[PDB]
RNA sequence: CCUUCUCAAACAUGUUUGGUAGUGAGUGAUACUCGAGUUAACUUGAAAUUGCCUUAAA
């Protein structure tokens, strides 16, 4: 898959590259990763459901631990339905969250989002202040309509679809399980209609190089069976790109019920 | 002075080229109705233009129009000077995407590829970095 | 005069319902496919709603059935678009205020999806269906010494047996049974009938009158749904008390 | 008035509230001041069960609502029932307009007519405000004397039905008439026989005149929805194979039995042959 | 606009303007009244509105 | 002066597959795949001057 050694040394020279000696001094230092496959991800069809990449080292909670120090703090919104807001309070997520640490700062629903939040400055001032957003994923098919086309053109603010159903039933057990799972295992990655795939792994104060090493080894191991891939680069802002995967075999695959109806109810 | 020609701005999301014809003609006889639309996407870009036979009738719309409060929309209507005909407004749709061919054969393109890592790998050395291959 | 606002809202209420009716072509489009991988649900649900009211979605059995089909007026500022305005004219549906019998099949399924937002429809009981038949059934007959047909209320089981008699249809109570059985010359019955012109719940437009249609189109609003979700369980209301009202 | 306000000051629960709180007129007093003996409201009934069993057959219009219309039907099935578990119908005659019921209440001839079972045309020349408020006191008047008639007898008014049966058949069976030797021989006729009505002969009235001269009725009509026969009938061309140990017989067997009083022999009604002429018993 | 003294109102828009407050002369003191559940309203005012 | 896909099956409360096509204008850097498609983040009142079926009836 990924030599582990070549992969260290990569972010070992990025790391060091980061400190030679606005936004300026903060937007340079955040590490990206690059998947170009053969062919097209989604095919002619645009996606807006992200892909949740499973990796063993936890992202989220790093994010909340550095963000103590910025301007925005990393902020959680919960989006459920509207039949199913009336079956959470802040008090049930602090008692089955709290051990974890987790914080669900704003919880709405559909209402919510097509009353209060229906003008675009205020639907733009609410969802710019989270950076995390996770919805059900019975109501998530309804929110570009709602939430936005601007909403979906980062990967924060992209909604996380969540299972919070079992047996057929609302289950708090069930959502706040997922809720974990998702704030400790996976990552959200953006599927594009071209052939460059970008991955945000995070920032260099977040986390260590050792595990941002692990991580994208998992990551890469993960793909290969997720999809034929081609050329892997990892990069940070501002700054060029390191190969770190290549192959070439994948390469080689590049070059009536209605009017039954209709009868039936008709006479002759 | 005054020409018969009118822009509207801040229309509505329903408010199209059918709809702003079938709305003015009763206002008065339309030379030529136009909207304009985004090259990519058949999307509204909330403004237009409207020509009227009689000058008299596109400044009766204008006055007529000028401030009506529309879906969350306050209208805007003016009335053109002298001249400055309208032109360039295409209506343009909704462009789809499909896949080109490749003339380029798997050798070569082969070879074009392993150029362009030479190029990165030569890059790579000459902007002051120490990696492998 | 015709206002800005109504036109802007005939437009974008027409939009909608046209994006609603191509999504559900495209998904019965991979449902006749049947060969389709990427597919949101390729099963049929049936939503029954029944009275404080209890709505039950049961998946349907492919069994065929017996549904009555009232036409009502259908979402405020929509045209109806080529296709729903097809079938319903197939259906002999053009105007509201008129049932018709349809026999549920899988082929009729996807056609109930389409046109879910202008029909209600029911599974009519004995009882409702002699009611209808025995109070509004209508044919047209053509005399020998009349040049042109006209309609005439089903009055004659002379009629019945020298216009239905090859397949053994005798009498009213034939055109019953066999509406009710949906057996052989089912759609023979069917077309032989005129659909069945109702009356209107509401009429008039006094004080009291103006009430009840407060109160019938708050219940209206209520009951019915319209999902536009594509997928949207076909809704089954109770017929009986419907045609209590309506007949 | 006052709800017109209320609707124009765009005050809808307010007009609810002034809808709720009122109350409608009744007749009742007017019907006691008209008919001092209960002899005397039997004697005027006849006109009144007319009025009601030809406006429970119509369909519902703009002048006249289904509510009315159902609120006959029901009356007229209560009547019917009351009539059939009694054992008091007397003559039949089968016409072309309809069907005449000659009935025994409480020692006076009650005579009136049912229509058959088919969509009249309303021809909208007659004035049905005046018809309206003649049902609407005939409506009265027979809530009045059925309740009499059900207590006298023992029974309970209004009685209760049954729901699934109701939805079965909308007829006097669905009814089904509970408490706290006849007179021979029209009332014990048809004992201990069980008749096997055919689906084109009238369901509702042989029904109701087996059960007015009491014996069972097995109806293939109300077997749609889903051994003990002895008598059959039917009314076809051709008829199938028969089960050799059952009378076949044609619904004016009925009718005449009813009318002669005796049982008139069944050798004259079979499908096969040509029927008597149908008498009238007056 | 149709509020008989006269004087109830006379004073009012040129106190808005100068305290600086959103006005409108509309027609229908009757109007009004179906506004805040009276036959009759002089005025009307909105001070806090919703989200 | 309308009002927005509020979900499915499979295996054993857990696991996997599918389901989401958007207000417009503008600023911009930076890399990737053959005028075509992707790739950090920033402004804004719903902002704007021209890119060839009828009883929801009078």
């Amino acid at each position: 898959a990924i030599p582990r050694e070549r992969v260290i040394k990569a972010v070992n020279e990025l790391i060091k590259f980061t400190s030679k000696p606005d936004d300026e001094e903060e937007l340079k230092k955040d590490l990206q990763l690059i998947v170009v496959n053969n062919k097209s991800f989604t095919g002619t069809s645009k996606s807006f459901k992200l892909k949740l990449l499973n990796v063993k080292h936890s992202f989220y909670k790093p994010w909340k631990e550095a963000s103590a120090t910025a301007v925005k703090d990393f902020k959680v919104l919960l989006i459920l339905k509207d039949s199913d807001i009336k079956k959470v309070s802040e008090d049930d997520l602090f008692d089955q969250l709290d051990s974890e640490g987790i914080k669900v700062d704003e919880i709405i629903c559909g209402k919510d989002l097509k009353t209060v939040y229906k003008a675009y400055e205020a639907r733009n001032a609410f969802i710019s202040q989270f950076s995390l957003i996770l919805a059900d994923d019975s109501i998530v098919t309804s929110l570009p309509k709602l939430m936005g086309g601007k909403a979906y053109n980062k990967v924060e603010t992209t909604p996380i679809s969540i299972r919070t159903h079992a047996n057929k039933e609302f289950s708090l057990t069930t959502l706040t399980n997922n809720i974990k799972k998702v704030y400790m295992n996976q990552l959200p990655v953006k599927l594009p209609r071209g052939t460059t795939l970008n991955v945000h792994l995070g920032n260099l104060e977040w986390l260590r190089p050792e595990e941002f090493v692990d991580n994208v080894e998992l990551i890469s191991e993960q793909l290969i069976k997720a999809y034929q891939i081609r050329s892997i680069f990892i990069k940070t802002n501002r700054s060029p790109v390191l190969p770190l995967y290549y192959n070439q075999d994948v390469l080689d695959e590049l070059e009536s019920t209605f009017n039954k109806g209709l009868m039936e109810i008709a006479n002759p | 002075e005054y020409s018969g020609i009118i822009y509207v701005s801040r229309l509505p999301h329903g408010f199209h080229e059918k709809e702003l014809s079938k709305y003015f003609a009763q206002f008065g006889d339309l030379k030529e109705v136009r909207l304009a639309r985004n090259k990519k996407t058949g999307n509204s870009r909330h403004y237009g233009f409207l020509e009227f036979v009689n000058k008299e009738d596109a400044m009766i719309a204008q006055e007529s129009m000028n401030n009506y409060l529309l879906m969350g929309h306050l209208l805007q209507v003016r009335v053109l000077p002298k001249g400055a005909k309208i032109e360039k407004l295409y209506k343009y749709k909704k462009r789809v995407l499909v896949e080109k061919g490749i003339t380029k054969p798997v050798k070569q393109l082969k070879d074009n590829m392993k150029q362009k890592h030479e190029e990165r790998i030569k890059k790579l050395a000459k902007s002051g970095i120490e990696f492998k291959w | 005069f015709v206002r800005a606002e109504s036109i802007v809202a005939k437009t974008l209420a027409t939009s909608r319902e046209k994006e609603r009716i191509k999504r559900v072509s495209i998904l019965e489009d991979k449902k006749a496919k049947n060969e389709t991988q990427h597919i949101a649900s390729g099963k049929d649900f049936i939503l029954k709603i029944t009275e404080g009211l209890i709505r039950e979605k049961t998946t349907y059995d492919g069994k065929p059935a017996l549904l009555f089909i009232v036409r009502v007026r259908g979402p405020l500022a929509v045209n109806i678009p080529n296709k729903a305005f097809k079938i319903l004219s197939l259906l002999r549906l053009v105007e509201t205020n008129t049932g018709v019998f349809v026999k549920l099949t899988k082929n009729v399924y996807p056609l109930l999806k389409v046109i879910a937002p202008y029909v209600v429809i029911g599974k009519p009981s004995l009882s409702s269906i002699r009611s209808l038949i025995q109070k509004r059934g209508r044919i047209i007959y053509k005399g020998e010494n009349e040049a042109e047909p006209h309609e005439i209320v089903l009055n004659d089981n002379n009629i019945v047996e020298e216009q239905l008699g090859d397949h053994g249809i005798i009498c009213v109570e034939d055109i019953i049974h066999e509406i009710a059985t949906m057996g052989e010359s089912f759609s023979v019955c069917n077309f032989f009938l005129q659909p069945f012109k109702l009356n209107r719940e509401v009429s008039g437009f006094g004080s009291l009158n103006r009430l009840r249609k407060i109160k019938q189109r708050e219940a209206e609003s209520r009951t019915r749904q319209f999902s536009n979700a594509a997928t949207a369980p076909v809704i089954e209301v109770d017929i009986d008390s419907l045609l209590a009202k309506l007949n | 008035r006052k709800l017109t306000r209320a609707l124009g000051r765009g005050e809808v629960s307010s007009a609810k509230r002034l809808e709720e709180n009122r109350d409608s007129y009744t007749l009742d007093h007017i019907i006691k001041e008209r008919y001092p003996s209960f002899p005397d409201a039997i004697r005027d009934i006849d006109d009144a069960l007319n009025m009601l069993f030809l406006f429970s057959n119509l369909p519902s219009t703009n002048q006249v609502s289904s509510k009315i219309i159902n609120d006959a039907q029901k009356i007229c099935n209560q009547w019917l029932a009351y009539v059939a578990k009694e054992r008091l119908v007397r003559k039949v005659f089968v016409s072309i307009k309809g069907v005449y019921y000659q009935a025994n209440i409480k020692g006076e001839e009650v005579r009136w007519l049912v229509p058959f079972k088919f969509p009249e045309n309303i021809p909208s020349d007659v004035d049905f405000r005046i018809m309206l408020t003649f049902l609407e006191f005939y409506s009265t008047l027979l809530h009045f004397v059925l309740y009499k008639l059900y207590t006298d007898s023992g029974l309970i008014y209004p009685p209760k039905l049954d729901l699934k049966k109701d939805k079965i058949i909308s007829g006097l069976s669905s009814y089904i008439l509970e408490s706290r030797k006849y007179d021979s021989p029209v009332a014990s006729l048809f004992s201990a026989f069980v008749f096997y009505v055919s689906r084109e002969v009238p369901i509702d009235i042989l029904e109701f005149l087996i059960l007015s001269c009491g014996g069972n009725v097995i109806s293939e009509a109300a077997m749609d929805q889903i051994s003990k026969v002895t008598h059959q009938i039917v009314d076809r061309p051709v008829l199938k194979n028969k089960v050799a140990g059952r009378t076949y017989i044609q619904p004016q067997w009925i009718f005449d039995c009813i009318n002669k009083g005796e049982l008139v022999p069944a050798n004259k009604y079979l499908p096969g042959e040509a029927l008597p002429p149908h008498l009238s018993p007056w | 606009n149709d509020v008989d003294p006269i004087e109830l109102v006379v004073f009012l828009p040129a106190l808005c303007k100068k305290m600086g407050v959103p006005y409108a002369i509309v027609k229908g003191k009757a109007r009004l009244g179906t506004l805040v559940n009276q036959k009759t309203s002089a005025v009307a005012a909105l001070t806090e509105v919703r989200a």
